[PDB]
């Protein structure tokens, strides 16, 4: 029955015969084979054993050269082949890779969907020239109003989500995943951002979570998940961020965007630590290699949006950093912090507070920021910075009563800030971030109790689209804000506020 | 139910040590001599078009 | 040339067979049946509760 | 030609290298026997340094290994027993009984190592569980899947928590469960091995609802890493072949921790993370795959871990914080207090906690409450200084239901009965919703805070406020 | 049955106010209750007792 599916794929394997150069283990401990033989090899290059282990060489002396185990030990003896494959470490590229949850190697290890691939493109190559760029202005919607507006998103963008542990890193990262399903339904493949989600040292039980999340909401059918899970040795999560930023080279060669988010490098450095350790590589800061920072920048700088020569695309990413408590000083945050441009930086106390998303955008800067905004959110959201950022400062008073002027700036603070809490794992169209912000950039939002405000969002939103869902179609579609639309629009908040 | 899921796992592993059992067979019959050179001459035929 | 060889010898002389029942058996659960509820808890029975009850509680108290 | 001799060549200490002849050709992961008086001194292979040189690790006494002394090579892992009559009997680190009731029943065995269960056979929870402790039960549960972990200092009752859990939960589940014991004080074990025998849950008689493996740290750093691999191979067995769920405990995991970062610098493996083993993570990743819920059993396990200096900033816990599933923290002063247990409020935390999973009301509940503690101790600096009554009025009253909270989380245990002496409540998981529910909404704040100092459930707490009174 | 049970407890709480002490009135009145409440929610765990042989 099955023996016959079996029988079918037994008679596909026959002896083979020829073989290239071999080196033979002399002593095999910790993950290091130490070969004799494998004279002339490629830097980094694939070997494949008579046990089929696979490994690479970043060692290479003429004594012996040190091969790294990507697996067991318990295979792998004494006085055993080692066969030179004869090509460096590369992985399958293509387009079917979209609703396919693949493994550090890149095949199906959750068993749906086969590989329809199309080249192979190597782990490591080199970052675009100077004349294969051009500047950020295409925007991208989150679905989270706080990001959108007050540090805007764009496209070969990348800004860091750097924050505390289990204070919902994965839920900022999830929800631009899922509003990334609004471009993928229509037919313009230039606005398509093809989601990878990069689970680095990052268990298979978390992970199972991320894939029933993504598939409830019908969303593994263009996100990608390459997963190098706590169990999976040092090597393959080592090479897992490099393996996904390549699939989505396809996408971007071809004219395409595409997006990643890397969780996290907290777990990419304590790879490296492993290997560089074994391998008795310099020490550093923290006991973490010195030469982290390299690995780091290399991965970064690929991430780039491109001229109209090479199609009009670019990879935007988002990488996730783990703090242990808020420390930003500590050697891996500060080499990433560098090399990105901006960061988000959520805080354990709003978390606390009961505000999830526990995103904290006073301390959240972009560096190229708002040149990718829409139009019609820099307009209502300018005023939305100002009004928030006096309402901190002014909220290091505390309560007796205080002035006249004091107490105001609190109360129009704190109606905004309940309207920025919003539930985890809803998106939201640029039609209802756009009304919303208005309201309370307009004090019509701020004129009305605390306890209400979250009552008061859904129905006007309702009530925009029963009367005129013409208004909201519009202002999607043009993108931005008109004299004759903001005149309709202070008219309308006007008659919903009365009700 | 458990077991009815877990058996049809087994009955395949049966027939793993199987080759195993005919693998004892070929080591004490003369196929030690005249598959080994089956292979030999197959190698040999590689070898010479190097 | 061996893979097949080996694998036609094994296939042939050996399918597929289901377990034997009671192989099966050992393996799964045994099955025990329900046995003693309870005699509700004694405090006193016979006589020995009547004049124990009606002597204890003769005191009352302002 | 496989050798069967290998004569030691040097004795450094738990490092023991033995010397095997021509052709042997080593293999890590291998198990080496050398006779001594002392039994089976059982070796793990953990390098071959090359030229049928193995350098390996001890799992049984070097304070008689005598050089020269010929080393059989066995092969492969040990191999344990597992099955259903492996339950209620005391199994040791190299598979041995030492409680001295002939040998531990087999049908089967496997090997102490086991390879992690692919993505394929990964399955969700479904189930919750339910500890009978209020404020694990409203604001941070635990599913079956998890990877809970009880983090804490020392001296905030660590053996007390696990043996609460225990007194409760295990006996009310239908599964078997599986108690392992990592580097820890002959006192303890006995304490365990008593306390449970006369609750039923350890018996002589075979198909228990618990099983005891002592490893203990009086023995060389190697068996301290490898009890933990032998327990654990019990609870795979519960759950693929024999297709039931197992309520696993291990006590201290920090001993497991440890241990490998002892044999760490000795092996050649520099330290990182400041004093620690650079395999930290990929030891750790491998141990917490093979418990999980897959296609069959659901192996839930509870895991003490012990956080060094008292502070949960430094490496060590700081990694394994990511590994566990639903957190627990503890701490001196809240044991001190009067507080029991010393789990903190707003600390306990689970990745497991969802509006929809623990449904609506209970998470709007938890919520309220993480709220009003939150306001409370951004009061403490008012009230430090500035004084009480310089308070508004709406935080006047927070203040005074936060108080009542605080001491909403004091119920006494039979386990404790070496602290209060009064013992166990069992709460149900709708009257922990009910009862905090009733304070916040303010129809609950005619109740002082002593009359939820030391109580159970609702009817406890109703019961209290009469017994004040007069 | 049980109400009469409860009801007749209400009569127990305002007895034990004219005598002195309570000393077993409190403690005879928390074991009916108690042990009554337990019974009734052990009935609910309790079903007939069949093996699904059109199905497993």
């Amino acid at each position: 029955e099955v023996s016959s599916i079996l029988e079918e794929r037994i008679k596909g394997v026959s002896d083979e015969a020829n073989l290239n150069e071999t080196g033979r283990v002399l002593a095999v401990g910790d993950g290091i084979a130490r070969v004799f033989g494998l004279n002339n090899i490629q830097a980094e290059e694939l070997v494949e054993f008579s046990s089929g282990v696979k490994g690479m060489a970043l060692n290479l002396e003429p004594g012996q050269v040190g091969i790294v185990l990507f697996g067991s030990d318990r295979l792998v003896k004494e006085g055993e082949l080692v066969k030179r494959t004869g090509n460096i470490v590369d992985v399958p590229v293509g387009p079917g890779l979209l609703g396919r949850v693949v493994d550090a190697l890149g095949n199906p290890i959750d068993g749906k969907g086969p590989i329809d691939a199309a080249g192979r493109s190597r782990a490591q190559v080199k970052a675009p020239g100077i004349l294969p760029r051009r500047s950020v202005h295409e925007p991208v919607q989150t679905g989270l109003k706080a990001v959108d507006a007050l540090v805007p998103i764009g496209r070969g963008q990348r800004e860091l989500i750097i924050g505390d542990r289990q204070t919902g890193k994965t839920a900022v990262a999830l929800d631009t995943i899922l509003n990334q399903k609004r471009w993928n339904n229509g037919s313009d493949e230039s606005k398509k951002l093809y989601c990878v989600y990069v689970a680095v040292g990052q268990k298979r039980s978390t992970v199972a979570q991320l894939v029933q999340t993504l598939e409830q909401h019908d969303a593994m059918k263009y996100s990608i998940i390459v997963a190098a899970t706590a169990s999976e040795a040092a090597p393959l999560q080592y090479l897992a961020p490099f393996t996904a930023a390549s699939i989505g080279e396809w996408f971007r060669d071809n004219g395409k965007h595409a997006l990643i988010v890397y969780d996290d490098l907290s777990k990419q450095a304590v790879a490296y630590r492993q290997l560089s350790l074994l391998l008795r590589r310099p020490p550093g800061r923290e006991a973490y290699p010195g030469d982290v920072f390299y690995l780091h920048s290399r991965l970064l700088e690929r991430a780039a949006k491109l001229s109209e020569k090479e199609g009009s695309g670019s990879l935007t990413a988002l990488p996730v950093i783990e703090t242990q408590g808020g420390d930003v000083s500590a050697y891996i945050p500060t080499n990433v912090i560098s090399i990105t441009d901006g960061q988000i930086f959520l805080e354990a106390e709003l978390f606390y507070k009961g505000i999830r998303p526990a995103i904290n955008v006073g301390l959240s800067v972009s560096r190229v920021g708002s040149a990718a905004q829409v139009k019609a959110l820099k307009q209502v959201a300018g005023s939305l910075k100002l009004f928030l950022a006096q309402y901190r400062e002014v909220a290091a008073f505390a309560q007796s009563d205080l002035d006249a002027s004091t107490k105001q700036t609190l109360v129009r603070g704190e109606r905004l800030t309940q309207l920025l809490k919003q539930n985890q794992y809803s998106p939201l169209a640029t039609e209802e971030q756009v009304p919303l912000i208005y309201a309370g950039v307009n004090g019509h939002l701020d004129g009305i109790e605390l306890s209400r405000i979250g009552e008061f969002e859904s129905s006007f939103l309702s009530y925009l689209k029963s009367n005129h869902n013409e208004l909201l179609t519009e202002i999607r579609e043009k993108g931005e804000l008109s004299k004759e639309l903001l005149a309709s629009l202070k008219s309308a908040t006007e008659s919903f506020v009365a009700t | 139910v458990r077991y009815e899921a877990s058996l049809r796992q087994l009955e395949q592993r049966q027939l793993a040590k199987s080759v195993i059992s005919r693998v004892q067979s070929e080591l004490g019959n003369p196929k030690f001599q005249e598959k080994v050179l089956q292979q030999s001459i197959s190698e040999i035929e590689q070898l010479l078009s190097k | 040339n061996v893979i097949q060889d080996l694998y036609l010898r094994e296939l042939k002389d050996t399918k597929l067979a289901p377990s034997t029942l009671q192989d099966a058996e050992g393996n799964v659960k045994p099955w025990n049946p329900p046995q003693k509820p309870n005699l509700p808890e004694l405090e006193l029975q016979g006589p020995e509760a009547l004049k124990a009850y009606t002597e204890q509680n003769v005191e009352t108290a302002h | 030609s496989t050798p069967i001799t290998g004569k030691v060549t040097a004795v450094i200490g738990a490092i023991v290298d033995v010397h095997f002849e021509q052709s042997e050709l080593p293999a890590i992961l291998n198990a080496l026997e050398i006779k001594t008086p002392q039994g089976k001194l059982v070796l793990e292979v953990a390098q071959h340094l090359g030229e049928n040189t193995v350098r390996t690790i001890a799992m049984d006494g070097t304070e008689g290994l005598v050089r020269g002394e010929k080393v059989l090579d066995t092969g492969g892992p040990i191999s344990v027993p597992v099955g259903r009559e492996t339950l209620g009997r005391i199994i040791n680190v190299i598979g041995e009984p030492i409680d001295e009731r002939g040998p531990i029943k087999s049908k089967l065995r496997k090997p102490i190592h086991a390879d992690p269960p692919s993505f394929a056979e990964q399955s969700t929870s479904a189930e919750i569980l339910e500890t009978g402790i209020k404020v694990v039960d409203l604001l941070a549960p635990y599913a079956r899947g998890g990877k809970i972990g009880l983090f804490g200092g020392a001296g905030v009752g660590k053996t007390v928590f696990i043996q609460e859990l225990i007194n409760n939960i295990a006996k009310a589940h239908g599964g078997f469960s599986v108690f392992t014991g990592v580097g820890e004080r002959t006192r303890e074990g006995n304490d365990l091995y008593r306390e449970m025998k006369e609750t039923g849950v350890i018996n002589l008689e075979g198909e228990s609802k618990v099983a005891l493996v002592f490893g203990q740290m009086n023995e060389p750093p190697g068996a301290r890493a490898r009890v933990a691999l032998t327990g654990l191979t019990i609870a795979e067995y519960f759950r693929d072949e024999e297709g039931q769920d197992v309520l696993l405990f291990i006590d201290n995991i920090f001993r497991f921790t440890q241990a490998g970062s002892e044999v760490s610098a000795l092996l050649g493996r520099i330290p990182s993370a400041v004093g620690y083993q650079p395999t930290l993570a990929t030891d750790m990743g491998l141990l917490q795959e093979r418990i999980t819920t897959t296609k069959k059993g659901s192996v839930t396990s509870v895991q003490a871990v012990y956080v060094p200096a008292d502070d949960l900033t430094d490496p060590a816990p700081a990694t394994t914080f990511a590994h566990l599933d639903a957190t627990t923290v503890l701490s001196r002063g809240i044991s001190e207090l009067g507080i029991y247990p010393a789990v903190d409020p707003l600390d306990s935390k689970s990745r497991l906690l969802d509006a929809a999973v623990v449904g609506q009301e209970h998470y709007d509940v938890a919520s309220k409450v993480q709220e009003t503690l939150q306001t409370y101790k951004s009061l403490q600096d008012i009230i430090a200084i500035l004084g009480m009554d310089e308070l508004s009025e709406q935080d006047k009253l927070t203040v005074e239901r936060a108080r009542k909270i605080q001491r909403f989380l004091s119920q006494p245990f039979a386990v404790a009965e070496v602290f209060t002496g009064i013992p166990g409540k069992l709460v149900r998981l709708k009257d922990t919703v009910a009862s905090f529910k009733a304070v916040l909404e303010g129809k609950y704040d005619n109740i002082p805070e002593h009359a939820f100092y030391m109580v159970g459930g609702i009817e406890d707490v109703v019961a209290k406020a009469e017994k004040l009174a007069a | 049955a049980k109400s009469a049970a409860n009801k007749l407890d209400w009569a127990k709480v305002i007895s034990s106010l004219r005598i002195t002490g309570s000393t077993a009135t409190q403690l005879s009145s928390f074991k009916k209750r108690n042990d009554e409440a337990r019974r009734q929610l052990l009935e609910l765990q309790s079903q007939p007792t069949e093996v699904d042989f059109s199905h497993y």
